[PDB]
C-alpha cells in the first residue's frame, strides 16, 4: 500500500453525486497524471480514468476526474448499485517505481 | 513487438562526438521547479 | 478480445517453485507493459512489478528485488510469474495488467482475471 490517501466508506442514495479526493506526495499526483479504478467483489479491477480525464473502453460517462497539483477528484454522478465495488485512486509513479494503489472507495446503498 | 520496416525504438542513441559542435554537444541541465501550496517555506535563509 | 488469462485455482506447498502462467492474447503482445500485481484477502490494492517482455526489462518493486522472479516470453505471448520459494504470504489471488498504452496514458485499461494460489493445512 503507498500513500494515497482516499475515503474507504461512501454511501449516498441512488442519484446521488460522490466526489473522492485523493492526495499525497507531489512526486506520486503532482508528477504523475491521476488515474482512477474500480473492482467489483470477488472480481478483476478496471481503470476508469486515464489522463486526470480520459476514459478506456467499457467506461460510463458518470465518472469524471479532475487533478488539481497533488490533489484529485472523482465525480461519479447519478449512482445506482453498479457502485458496489472499491474505487481507487492510483497511477504509474516514479516515486517509488511503481503503479501506487489507493486506499479503495467501497460503497453500499441504504 | 519487433523492432523493423516502420517499427523503431522509441529512444534511440546520443550521437555525440568532439568534434560535434556546441550545438550538437551534450549539456547538463537543471530545472528548479516550486509549488505555493500552503507549507513550510523550506529552503530559506539569504534574506539577513 | 484483449485478456491477460491466468489458469484456474492453484494449490501448492511452501519453500518450493512456481511459475504461474499469464496468456496475453488478442492484442499486439510485446506492444505494452504488463503488470503483476498481488491482492491478498482483506486488503487495499498491492503491488508486485511490471514487465517489458522483449527483453525482460522489469520495473521492479524495490523491496522485493530478488525474491520474486519476473519472466515474459514473447512468442509464447506468456508473462510468467514464477517464485523460488513459497510461503505463507503468497497466498493471495494475483492479477495481471494491460497498460493502454495506445496513445494514451499510463493506466491499466485491461486486467488478469485473477487466480489464487492456496496451501491447504
Amino acid at each position: 500500500q503507498s500513500v494515497l490517501t482516499q475515503p474507504p466508506s461512501a454511501s449516498g442514495t441512488p442519484g446521488q453525486r460522490v466526489t473522492i479526493s485523493c492526495s499525497g506526495g507531489s512526486s506520486n499526483i503532482g508528477g504523475n497524471p491521476v488515474n482512477w479504478y474500480q473492482q467489483l467483489p470477488a472480481t478483476a479491477p478496471k481503470l476508469l480514468i486515464y489522463n486526470n480525464n480520459q476514459r478506456p473502453s467499457g467506461v460510463s460517462d458518470r465518472f469524471s476526474g479532475s487533478k488539481s497539483g497533488t490533489s484529485a477528484s472523482l465525480a461519479i454522478s447519478g449512482l445506482q448499485s453498479v457502485d458496489e465495488a472499491d474505487y481507487f485512486c492510483a497511477a504509474w509513479d516514479d516515486s517509488l517505481n511503481g503503479v501506487l494503489f489507493g486506499g479503495g472507495t467501497k460503497l453500499t446503498v441504504l | 513487438g519487433v523492432e523493423g520496416f516502420n517499427c523503431y525504438f522509441p529512444l534511440q542513441s546520443y550521437g555525440f562526438q568532439p568534434t560535434n559542435g556546441v550545438g550538437y554537444q551534450p549539456y547538463r541541465v537543471v530545472v528548479l521547479s516550486f509549488e505555493l501550496l500552503h507549507a513550510p517555506a523550506t529552503v530559506c535563509g539569504p534574506k539577513k | 478480445q484483449v485478456q491477460l488469462v491466468q489458469s484456474g485455482a492453484e494449490v501448492k506447498k511452501p519453500g518450493e517453485s512456481l511459475k504461474i502462467s499469464c496468456k496475453g492474447s488478442g492484442y499486439s503482445f510485446t506492444s505494452h507493459w504488463i503488470g503483476w500485481v498481488r491482492q491478498k484477502p482483506g486488503k487495499g490494492l498491492e503491488w508486485v512489478g511490471i514487465i517489458h517482455p522483449y527483453d525482460s526489462d522489469t520495473r521492479y518493486s524495490p523491496s522485493f528485488q530478488g525474491l520474486v522472479t519476473f519472466s515474459a516470453d514473447k512468442s509464447s505471448s506468456t508473462a510468467y510469474l514464477q517464485w523460488s520459494s513459497l510461503q505463507a504470504s503468497d497466498t493471495a489471488i494475483y492479477y495481471c495488467a494491460r497498460r493502454t498504452d495506445q496513445y494514451g496514458s499510463h493506466g491499466m485499461d485491461v486486467w488478469g482475471q485473477g487466480t489464487t494460489v492456496t496451501v491447504s493445512s
